[PDB]
C-alpha cells in the first residue's frame, strides 16, 4: 500500500558469502527466462503486454535483487561478504551486457515503435521505447554481427576493469608512522585518538578523518610531504595498468559505434550535448578565475615566506602540493576569522542531523521518523521512513551510515537501493536510498563534532536522498537519480546553499557543552567566508574536468603526464613527481567517465534556481519548496533535464546568478 | 560530491 510501510522494504543484509553466490545464479536463471520468452515470440505478435510490460516487470525485479548483492561490498565489515559481493557485481555486470546485446530483443522493440499506435500509451511508455531503441543503437545492435561480438567482448573487459579499479581503492590499508614532534600544531583530541606503536610513535591512515586534519594544520612540512606522497600514490602500481587498458578500450568501442572519441560518445546522453561546448565552458570559466588564482597564490606564497622565516625553514619559493591545504586554511583564519577547530564545537552530529531533517520537513512538506530496531548491515546505521506531510503517503526510506570503518567506502556517495516505480500488480514501490559518508568519530569524551565543510557534504548527500525518494515514475530506469549525469548534481549541490544562510545556521548550531548558540559576529563572518580560496578550489576542479576531457580525447596519452600538465597550466601548483592522481580517481570507474564536468555544469543551474526563485520568495517558503519537489525531484528521469529546468524557471537558465555568486561577472 |  502507498500509505503503509510493512513489507515494502524487501532488502535483507544478513546474507552469507555462500547465500550471495547462490542467489546470484538463481537471479540469472530467473531473469533469463523473461528475456528468452520475449525473444521466442513472433515479430508480428509482439504487443505492449508481452514485450514492453514484460521487460519492465523484470527490470524492477532485477535491479532490486541486484542491489542486495552488489551493495554489501561497500559497507559490510566482513571481508568475505565484500569479496562475495564483488564476484556478484562482476558476474551480473557481464550478464547485463549479454542481455543488452541481444539482437532478437532489439528487433522486436523497434517493431512496436514503428507499427503500433503510440497514442494509446502513456508518454513515459513512448519515452521508454525511444530510450530503449537508442541504447540498442549505442550498443551496435544495428551493425554487422561480427562487430557486435567484438564490442560485446570489449565491454565485458571494461566491466571487470572498472570494478577492480575501485576494489583496490576500497581495500587500501596504507598507513604512515609519525612521532609526537613530527605532528606539530595538531590538537590533542586528534593525537590521543590514534593507534600507538611499540616505539611510542603514532599511526595515521590515509582516509578522510585522518588525511585532511593533518594536511590542514600540521606545521611540519616534511610530515605533510609524506602524507601527500602516500595519498596520491594509492594503488599506483595496479591502477596505472588499468588505465593503460581501460582508456584505449573506451576509445576503441566508441570508434566502432561511429563516434570519434569516447568523450563524444557519452556527451550525447547529457545536457551539454557536445564536447566542443564543454571545453568552451571550462576554458572561459578558467579565464574569469585566473586573476583570482593569481591573488591567492601570491598571498599563500607570502604566508609560506613569513612562516619559513619565523620557524627557520628553507623557503624554496614555490607552492608545493602538500602546502596547498595548510596555507588555504591560514587564509581562512586570517581573512575571515574562521577557526574550524573552534566552530566544530557548535556542530555536534545529533544537532546537525535534527536540524537538517527539520529544515527539509518544512521545505518539501515531508515527515521523517526513525524506525527502532532497524534491520541494517551494521549496528551504527540508522533507518528513517519518509511520509508526505499532507497526505500521509509513505514515500520511502533511507539509511544513515555516517562513520568510517574497515572496508567501508572511503569517499561520500548516495546509493539508490529501491526505485519508486510501478509494480505489475498496479501498486507502487517504496523508494530506498542510503547515505554513506566518513565523518569524524566521537573523541576525547565528546560527541561527533563536524566541521562546516562536513555539514555541506551532509547537506549535499541528502540531496541525492530526497531526489531518490521524491522521484516517482512508472519504469525503473527513469526512477531515482537516473537522469543525465551532468544534471544529477543539481538537487544535491543546491541544498548546500542552506548551509550558508544566517537563519538556517542557527537552526543547525548548538554548543556541545553549555548549549549556547554561535555568536552573532562569528555567524556573519562564516557566511561572508563563502568565497574564501574560491580561486584555487575551482581551478583544481577545472583541472580535474580538463583532465577527464583530455584522457578521453587523445589516444596514446600518459595519464600521469596529462594531470601534471593541467596543474601547472591552470592551477599554478605543480603536481608532485612520482605521484599519480588518476590512479586514485574513483570517478573514472564510477559512471563519471568523461562527465566529471557536470560538477561545475550542474552548479550553474542550481545557483540560477536558488537566486531567481528561492532567495526572492524565501529559502524556507513551502510554496517554492513544493514547486521544487514536484517539478525537479518528482519527475526524476521521466523528463529531460532542460525541460524540468524550463518548467521551474519558466525560462532558460543562464550564468548571471552563477557568476555573481562567485564574485565574477 | 567531488574529490576534495
Ligand atoms: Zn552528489
Amino acid at each position: 500500500s502507498s500509505y503503509t510501510v510493512a513489507g515494502r522494504n524487501v532488502l535483507r543484509w544478513d546474507l552469507s558469502p555462500e547465500q550471495i553466490k547462490t542467489r546470484t545464479e538463481e537471479l540469472i536463471v530467473q531473469t533469463k527466462q523473461v528475456y528468452d520468452a520475449v525473444g521466442m515470440l513472433g515479430i508480428e505478435e509482439v504487443t505492449y503486454e508481452n514485450c514492453l510490460q514484460a521487460l519492465a516487470d523484470v527490470e524492477v525485479k532485477y535491479i532490486v535483487e541486484r542491489t542486495m548483492l552488489d551493495f554489501p561490498q561497500h559497507v559490510s565489515s566482513d571481508k568475505e561478504v565484500r569479496a562475495a559481493s564483488t564476484e556478484a557485481d562482476k558476474r551480473l555486470s557481464r550478464f547485463d551486457i549479454e542481455m543488452s546485446m541481444r539482437g532478437d530483443i532489439f528487433e522486436r522493440i523497434v517493431h512496436l515503435q514503428e507499427t503500433c499506435d503510440l497514442g494509446k500509451i502513456k508518454p513515459e511508455a513512448r519515452r521508454y521505447l525511444e530510450k530503449s531503441i537508442k541504447m540498442g543503437k549505442r550498443n551496435g545492435l544495428h551493425l554487422p554481427e561480427q562487430v557486435q561480438n567484438e564490442i560485446k567482448s570489449m565491454k565485458k573487459r571494461m566491466s571487470e576493469l572498472c570494478i577492480d579499479f575501485n576494489k583496490n581503492l576500497n581495500e587500501d590499508d596504507t598507513f604512515l608512522v609519525f612521532s609526537k614532534a613530527e605532528l606539530g600544531a595538531l590538537p590533542d583530541d586528534f593525537i590521543d585518538s590514534l593507534e600507538k606503536t611499540d616505539d611510542d610513535k603514532y599511526k595515521i591512515t590515509l582516509k578522510y578523518p585522518h588525511y585532511f586534519p593533518v594536511m590542514k594544520k600540521c606545521c611540519i612540512p616534511e610530515t605533510r610531504r609524506r602524507m601527500e606522497m602516500a595519498f596520491n600514490t594509492r594503488c599506483k602500481e595496479e591502477n596505472t595498468i588499468i588505465l593503460q587498458q581501460l582508456l584505449p578500450l573506451r576509445t576503441k568501442v566508441a570508434k566502432l559505434l561511429g563516434y570519434s572519441t569516447h568523450a563524444d560518445f557519452v556527451l550525447e546522453m547529457n545536457t551539454a550535448k557536445s564536447t566542443s561546448r564543454v571545453t568552451a565552458f571550462l576554458d572561459d570559466l578558467s579565464q574569469k578565475l585566473k586573476p583570482l588564482g593569481e591573488a591567492e597564490r601570491e598571498f599563500i606564497l607570502n604566508l609560506k615566506k613569513k612562516e619559513c622565516k619565523d620557524r627557520g625553514f628553507e623557503y624554496d619559493g614555490k607552492i608545493n602540493a602538500w602546502d596547498l591545504y595548510y596555507y588555504m586554511t591560514q587564509t581562512e583564519e586570517l581573512k575571515y576569522s574562521i577557526d574550524q577547530e573552534f566552530l566544530k564545537e557548535y556542530f555536534p552530529i545529533e544537532v546537525v542531523t535534527e536540524g537538517l531533517l527539520n529544515t527539509y520537513q518544512e521545505l518539501l512538506g515531508l515527515s521523517f521518523e526513525q524506525m527502532t530496531d532497524a534491520h541494517v548491515w551494521n549496528k551504527s546505521v540508522t533507518l528513517y521512513t519518509v511520509k508526505d506531510k499532507a497526505t500521509g503517503e509513505v514515500l520511502g526510506q533511507f539509511y544513515l551510515d555516517l562513520y568510517p570503518r574497515e572496508g567501508k567506502y572511503n569517499h561520500a556517495a548516495c546509493f539508490g537501493l529501491q526505485p519508486g516505480c510501478l509494480l505489475p500488480d498496479g501498486s507502487r514501490m517504496m523508494a530506498v536510498a542510503a547515505l554513506v559518508v566518513n565523518f569524524s568519530q566521537p573523541v576525547a569524551g565528546r560527541p561527533s563534532l563536524l566541521r562546516h565543510d562536513e555539514v555541506r557534504t551532509y547537506f549535499h548527500e541528502f540531496g541525492h536522498v530526497m531526489h531518490q525518494i521524491c522521484a516517482q515514475t512508472d519504469f525503473a530506469r527513469f526512477s531515482g537519480t537516473n537522469v543525465e549525469t551532468d544534471f544529477v548534481e543539481v538537487p544535491s549541490q543546491m541544498l548546500e546553499n542552506w548551509v550558508w544562510d544566517v537563519d538556517s545556521l542557527r537552526r543547525l548550531s548548538k554548543h556541545y557543552k553549555d548549549g549556547s548558540p554561535i555568536a552573532d559576529d562569528l555567524l556573519e563572518k562564516l557566511v561572508a567566508s563563502r568565497l574564501v580560496n574560491t580561486g584555487l578550489l575551482t581551478l583544481r576542479q577545472i583541472v580535474l574536468s580538463k583532465v577527464d576531457q583530455s584522457l578521453h580525447t587523445n589516444t596514446s596519452l600518459d595519464a600521469a603526464s596529462e594531470y601534471a600538465k593541467y596543474c601547472s597550466e591552470i592551477l599554478g601548483v605543480a603536481a608532485t613527481p612520482g605521484t599519480n592522481m588518476p590512479a586514485t580517481f574513483g570517478h573514472l570507474a564510477g559512471g563519471y567517465d568523461g562527465q566529471y564536468y557536470g560538477y561545475l555544469w550542474s552548479e550553474v543551474f542550481s545557483m540560477d534556481m536558488f537566486y531567481s526563485c528561492f532567495k526572492k520568495e524565501g529559502i524556507m517558503n513551502p510554496e517554492v519548496g513544493m514547486k521544487y519537489r514536484n517539478l525537479i525531484l518528482k519527475p526524476g528521469g521521466s523528463l529531460d533535464g532542460m525541460d524540468m529546468l524550463h518548467n521551474f524557471l519558466k525560462r532558460e537558465p543562464n550564468q548571471k546568478a552563477f557568476l555573481m555568486s562567485r564574485g565574477l561577472h | 560530491i567531488h574529490p576534495f
